[PDB]
């Protein structure tokens, strides 16, 4: 009221809302994995020159294991980063495997140095694809050597980027630093070339209810108490609407049943005192609130009086009658009275009366009395003008 | 949180503007105390509440249609029961009425025992009672016509009553379009309080409607740009319907002055103005109680079957 | 061709969501009513199968028996330059593979098997060529609709509607008994999605493949029937367990317009 | 601080805004205007029929039989002073028609 | 028609903003019936020539 002092009424304040408890993730959990261990454990890989090319779909391109896994030592993403990974899909990822010299980790680097780069295999400037090297000496070596992958490639005339010497003594597992094999993994994405199918997999939570929480449902968001409902969705029908155009009801990705939504409950509040001279004690009412709730967690209370118009704390409840003082809602009313309290009651509507009706019988007044009242009406208010520029 | 609902980043937009929330709560709260102001003008207007006699001797009318029924759990009459089966998720509250059903129904029997029992007089000072027949005979007498014409035609008049009273239960309980006005009252109120809530899925220029896929999607500055578009939207619409809001409260208040005025009129007293309570000559009124608005039931005094004569003056 | 006039078929669900006993209203690719529709004469002397166009979807129906019409050609080019879409079947389950299969000028199998000596025969089977060029396959869940054998009588109407955009393939469908034999019998029913399909690739054109050798032959007595989808407004009703029940189209005469309204 | 071409920005918005108050305390003060204006016209006919006669109309002018009423100015608005005739002392008998 | 009428293009923008047009067309309409209301009742009180 920006005051130091209160005239006797009921005054609005501060709005009140009941905040979420935690949150609570269903997605659902994934069966189809793409062939990564077939994938890597390869016995042999092809030819340099006749690199593979495998478009990975219709399966979650995991990567945890690679996280998990300790066998793989250098690990960087120039484009992205694996903690906002989980939250990042691309459209299609190519497994492109090919066998290239130890030393040339170095020259792999796009747009470095080096025209043996652009001799086996050119890498566009902004290639951020990132690149796993873990060794695997052991595995892709053999005790004779592998002579197959000759790199005798070194013809003068260069070859544009998709237009359309022999120093390898033999891969053993022998070999020193530099000069091991190692298996190279190509992470290549593109975008807006084709809708995301490819993605890493989202982790779920346990289901509760009974509970204001946060829920994400397959990238539904709110806010609200889960619960069980007995609506009969279709098969291939997933949420519910209702005439306003709001989510009222769910499916459970993982176990297909139908939970309803319902949102957190709400409601102004208000306090009712009479004027600062009588006293300075208060009652707070909260607008349209489940009353034998919020005392569950004034501090003592010991006053609460559940009304239609909602949770009622600070008053205590007497079964008579006096006329409105200051109005409550729903045939209630509250006043200051005396041991001073304030006090919560019905309103009267007046004093009762029969009348002595017959079908013989009349009363005539005996004389009068003459009576003055008054009568206040507006009649103008102030004018009033304002320069607009 | 209509606006922004649970946005901290909009809450703190919103901030720029500031006091638009204040301004249209303190309206609404205006309009809902007028509503109360309303319904006890027209209603309240008895000091004591009355109750008829044990015993229904008045005369040979028949008033039972009207008059409460105890054996009733719910304390309301046939034709009040006929008119009332007749007739929070986002933010938005609905307060309830001051006065329950049971006090109105209270109010109107209180008023309706007081009228059948006292003719006029505990309009003006204390109830006085007076038999059902010499406050017909009063009436006839103010309409201008001699007391002997219903002193004996007395049956006559009764009997005509009664069926004037069952006939018009017969209709209303028949009929369905005689309740237009509150119907259409209702259906307005709903009306706009969807179109409000169907207002929250527009675009108003932005990229999406969704503040979350909004702030999860573009980075900060576009993100508080589009934040800024659909505030503005928002809070066009809110002021839009607050205004609508207020002509539609003026116009009740109209209508509830008029009610209001009737009733201290024509149900407390009899009326020499031509066809303010009901066609013909006026003789006396009843009220009942409506979902949202209040109903009479004007008795007027009708000529039949007239005659050829001479005359000199 | 007999150009019979579709009465309320193909309306199918928009959406995924559920509603109960709602009126809402939808702006999507639709079949006017009452439009008429082609009726062709699906035969083998005389050979009738000729490549329709494809715009913005397909309402097909039939009422074969034991899967005359074996599956869908669909593509832009058709010459092994772009990959289009085979969706042959037989047997166990469908065997849907989209490649760049090389397409023969006259890839038709024509087969008389059991048709007037009672006898399974398949004169030739060189609808495949080679698989020159592949990059993408998916079989969907292993199935086949009622397509088999109904020579006890025409007790079927196999709908469907196609339509394809944003990348994505979509197949509606289901199973309509019928009970006269006699021209399409007016009545209303909704269509399911059957199958969803992110190929992402170009169709322009379609062509259908049928399996109804010419020694005393006949015209047979086989037809589908090819409409075409317009952007339209319709008004759909919600009963109570959330299936479609009714629609009015808002786009065809003054009183639907002031119902639509 | 600004030079010429970026302050117009901010120079639209603080007009926009202040343009939008000043069309909300406009509309404001049209609808008071008219309740006031019901209110006065209520008042006059009030004057008309009870100060400069007797009127016969229940509760109009004063609770009670009515007589005589006087008028009182004030501040922005007008009082009235309504004089009514109340019976008092009541008495029961028998009656007869 | 008064905002962009014969623009397609704004047409589509337009219809971005919700049912304004809806709304203002009803209320117009509302003081339109109005009008008709306020003449027959005032005038049309004996129905008899
Ligand atoms: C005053 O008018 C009232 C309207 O009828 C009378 O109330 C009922 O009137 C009926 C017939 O006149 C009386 O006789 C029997 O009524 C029962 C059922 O009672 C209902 O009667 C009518 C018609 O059914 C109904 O409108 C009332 O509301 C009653 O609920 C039926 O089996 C027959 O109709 C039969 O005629 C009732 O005794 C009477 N019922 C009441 C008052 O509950 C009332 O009689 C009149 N007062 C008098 C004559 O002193
Ligand atoms: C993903 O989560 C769903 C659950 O929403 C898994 O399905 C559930 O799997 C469990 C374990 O089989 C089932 O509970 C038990 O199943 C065994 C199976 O023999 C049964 O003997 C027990 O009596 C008990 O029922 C549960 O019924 C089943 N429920 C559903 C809705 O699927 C599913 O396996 C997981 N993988 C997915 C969905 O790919
Ligand atoms: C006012 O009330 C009554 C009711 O109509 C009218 O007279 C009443 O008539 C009955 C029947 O005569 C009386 O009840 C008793 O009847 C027995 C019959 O055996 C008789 O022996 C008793 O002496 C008594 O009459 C009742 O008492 C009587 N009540 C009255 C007030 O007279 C009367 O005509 C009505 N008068 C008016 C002005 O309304
Ligand atoms: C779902 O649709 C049905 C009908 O449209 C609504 O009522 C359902 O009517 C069928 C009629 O058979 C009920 O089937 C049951 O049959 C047994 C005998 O086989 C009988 O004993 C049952 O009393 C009942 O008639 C069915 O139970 C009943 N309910 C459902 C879900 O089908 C139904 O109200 C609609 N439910 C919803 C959520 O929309
Ligand atoms: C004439 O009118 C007067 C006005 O009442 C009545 O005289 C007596 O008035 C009281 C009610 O004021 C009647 O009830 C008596 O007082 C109260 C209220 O009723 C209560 O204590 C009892 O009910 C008590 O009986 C009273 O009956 C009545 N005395 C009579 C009739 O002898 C009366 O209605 C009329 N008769 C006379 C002689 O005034
Ligand atoms: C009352 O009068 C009019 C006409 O004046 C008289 O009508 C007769 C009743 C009688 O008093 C005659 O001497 C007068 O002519 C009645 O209307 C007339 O009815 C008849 C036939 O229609 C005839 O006189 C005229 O055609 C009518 N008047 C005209 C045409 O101007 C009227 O019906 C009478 N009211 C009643 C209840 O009878
Ligand atoms: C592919 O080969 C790897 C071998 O590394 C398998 O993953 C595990 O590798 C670690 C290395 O420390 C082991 O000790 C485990 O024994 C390996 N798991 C096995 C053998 O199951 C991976 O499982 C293989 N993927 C396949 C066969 O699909
Ligand atoms: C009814 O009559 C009596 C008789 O006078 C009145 O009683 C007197 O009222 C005057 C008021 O000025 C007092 O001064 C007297 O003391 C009262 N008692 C007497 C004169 O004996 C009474 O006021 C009248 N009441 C009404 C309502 O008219
Ligand atoms: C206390 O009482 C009076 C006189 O009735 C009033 O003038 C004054 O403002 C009141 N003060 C407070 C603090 O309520
Ligand atoms: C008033 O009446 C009885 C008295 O025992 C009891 O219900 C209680 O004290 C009061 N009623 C309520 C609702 O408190
Ligand atoms: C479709 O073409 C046939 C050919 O005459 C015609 O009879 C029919 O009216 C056409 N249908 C419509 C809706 O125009
Ligand atoms: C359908 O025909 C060929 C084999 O003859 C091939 O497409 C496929 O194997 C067949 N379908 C099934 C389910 O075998
Ligand atoms: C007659 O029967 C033979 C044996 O199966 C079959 O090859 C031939 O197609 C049949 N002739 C016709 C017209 O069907
Ligand atoms: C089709 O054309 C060439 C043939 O070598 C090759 O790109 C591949 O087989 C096909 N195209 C793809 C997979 O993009
Ligand atoms: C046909 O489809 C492709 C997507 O596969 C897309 O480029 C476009 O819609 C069409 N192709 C061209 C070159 O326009």
């Amino acid at each position: 009221l920006k005051s130091f002092t209160v005239e006797k009424g009921i005054y609005q304040t501060s709005n009140f809302r009941v905040q979420p408890t935690e949150s609570i993730v269903r997605f659902p959990n994934i069966t189809n994995l793409c062939p990564f261990g077939e994938v890597f454990n390869a016995t042999r890989f092809a030819s340099v020159y006749a690199w593979n090319r495998k478009r990975i779909s219709n399966c979650v391109a995991d990567y945890s294991v690679l996280y998990n896994s300790a066998s793989f030592s250098t690990f960087k993403c120039y484009g992205v980063s694996p903690t906002k990974l989980n939250d990042l899909c691309f459209t299609n990822v190519y497994a492109d495997s090919f066998v290239i010299r130890g030393d040339e980790v170095r020259q792999i680097a796009p747009g470095q140095t080096g025209k043996i780069a652009d001799y086996n295999y050119k890498l566009p400037d902004d290639f951020t694809g990132c690149v796993i090297a873990w060794n695997s000496n052991n595995l892709d070596s053999k005790v004779g050597g592998n002579y197959n992958y000759l790199y005798r490639l070194f013809r003068k005339s260069n070859l544009k980027p998709f237009e359309r010497p022999l120093q390898s003594y033999g891969f053993q597992p022998t070999n020193g630093v530099g000069y091991q094999p190692y298996r190279v993994v190509v992470l290549s994405f593109e975008l807006l070339h084709a809708p995301a199918t490819v993605c890493g997999p989202k982790k779920s939570t346990n289901l509760v209810k009974n509970k204001c929480v946060n829920f994400n449902f397959n990238g539904l968001t709110g806010t609200g108490v889960l619960t069980e409902s007995n609506k009969k969705f279709l098969p291939f029908q997933q949420f519910g609407r209702d005439i306003a155009d709001t989510t009222d009801a769910v499916r459970d990705p993982q176990t297909l049943e139908i939970l309803d939504i319902t949102p957190c409950s709400f409601g102004g509040v208000s306090v009712i005192t009479p004027g600062t001279n009588t006293s300075n004690q208060v009652a707070v009412l909260y607008q349209g609130v489940n009353c034998t709730e919020v005392p569950v967690a004034y501090s003592t209370g010991s006053n609460v009086f559940q009304t239609r118009a909602g949770c009622l704390i600070g008053a205590e409840h007497v079964n008579n009658s006096y006329e409105c003082d200051i109005p409550i809602g729903a045939g209630i009313c509250a006043s200051y009275q005396t041991s001073q309290s304030i006090i919560a009651y019905t309103m009267s509507l007046g004093a009762e009366n029969s009348v002595a009706y017959s079908n013989n019988s009349i009363a005539i007044p005996t004389n009068f009395t003459i009576s003055v009242t008054t009568e206040i009406l507006p009649v103008s208010m102030t004018k009033t003008s304002v320069d607009c520029t | 949180m209509y606006i922004c609902g649970d946005s901290t980043e909009c809450s703190n937009l919103l901030l720029q503007y500031g006091s638009f929330c204040t301004q249209l709560n303190r309206a609404l709260t205006g309009i809902a105390v007028e509503q109360d102001k309303n319904t006890q003008e027209v209603f309240a207007q008895v000091k004591q509440i009355y109750k008829t006699p044990p015993i229904k001797d008045f005369g040979g009318f028949n008033f039972s249609q009207i008059l409460p029924d105890p054996s009733k759990p719910s304390k309301r009459s046939f034709i009040e029961d006929l008119l009332f089966n007749k007739v929070k998720f986002n933010g938005l509250t609905v307060l309830p009425p001051l006065l329950t059903d049971e006090m109105i129904a209270q109010y109107t029997s209180a008023l309706l025992a007081g009228t059948i029992t006292s003719g006029w007089t505990f309009g003006a000072g204390a109830a006085l009672q007076i038999p059902f027949a010499m406050q017909m005979a009063y009436r006839f007498n103010g309409i201008g016509v001699t007391q002997n014409v219903l002193y004996e035609n007395q049956k006559l008049i009764a009997n005509q009553f009664n069926s004037a009273i069952g006939k018009i239960q017969d209709s209303l309980s028949s009929t369905a379009s005689a309740l237009g006005k509150l119907q259409d009252v209702v259906n307005q109120n709903a009306q706009a309080l969807n179109t409000l809530v169907k207002q929250l899925s527009s675009n108003f220029g932005a990229i999406s409607s969704v503040l979350n896929d909004i702030l999860s999607r573009l980075d900060p500055p576009e993100a508080e740009v589009q934040i800024d578009r659909l505030i503005t939207g928002r809070l066009q619409s809110l002021q839009t319907y607050v205004t609508q809001q207020l002509i539609r409260a003026a116009e009740i208040r109209a209508s509830a002055n008029l009610a209001a005025t009737k009733m201290s009129e024509c149900v407390l007293g009899q009326s020499k103005r031509v066809d303010f309570c009901g066609k013909g000559y006026h003789l006396m009124s009843f009220p009942q109680s409506a979902p949202h608005g209040v109903v009479f039931l004007h008795v007027t005094y009708v000529p039949a079957q007239e005659k050829n004569f001479t005359t000199a003056p | 061709p007999a150009y019979t006039n579709s009465f309320t078929r193909g309306v199918y669900y928009p959406d995924k969501v559920f509603r109960s006993s709602v009126l809402h209203s939808t702006q999507d690719l639709f079949l006017p009513f009452f439009s008429n529709v082609t009726w062709f004469h699906a035969i083998h002397k005389r050979f009738d199968n000729p490549v329709l166009p494809f715009n913005d979807g397909v309402y097909f129906a039939s009422t074969e028996k034991s899967n005359i019409i074996r599956g869908w050609i669909f593509g832009t080019t058709l010459d092994s330059k772009t990959q289009s879409l085979l969706i042959v079947n037989n047997a166990t389950n469908v065997v849907i593979k989209v490649c760049e299969f090389q397409f023969c000028n006259d890839p038709f199998l024509g087969v008389y098997y059991h048709k007037n000596n009672k006898s399974w025969m398949e004169s030739e089977f060189r609808v495949y060529s080679s698989a020159n060029n592949c990059t993408f396959e998916y079989v969907s869940q292993p199935f086949l609709m009622d397509l088999e054998g109904k020579q006890g009588n025409f007790k079927n109407l196999r709908e469907f509607v196609f339509k394809n955009i944003d990348g994505y393939f979509k197949i509606y469908s289901k199973h309509t008994p019928i009970n006269l034999v006699r021209d399409l019998p007016q009545g209303f029913s909704a269509l399911e999605p059957l199958v969803d399909l992110p190929i992402g690739i170009n169709i322009t054109r379609f062509q259908t493949l049928l399996a109804l050798s010419s020694s005393g032959w006949t015209a047979g007595a086989a037809a589908y029937y090819v409409g075409y989808l317009q952007p339209r407004t319709f008004l759909l009703k919600y009963n109570e367990n959330g299936t479609i029940t009714d629609a009015v189209d808002c786009a065809l005469d003054p009183l639907s317009e002031t119902k639509c309204t």
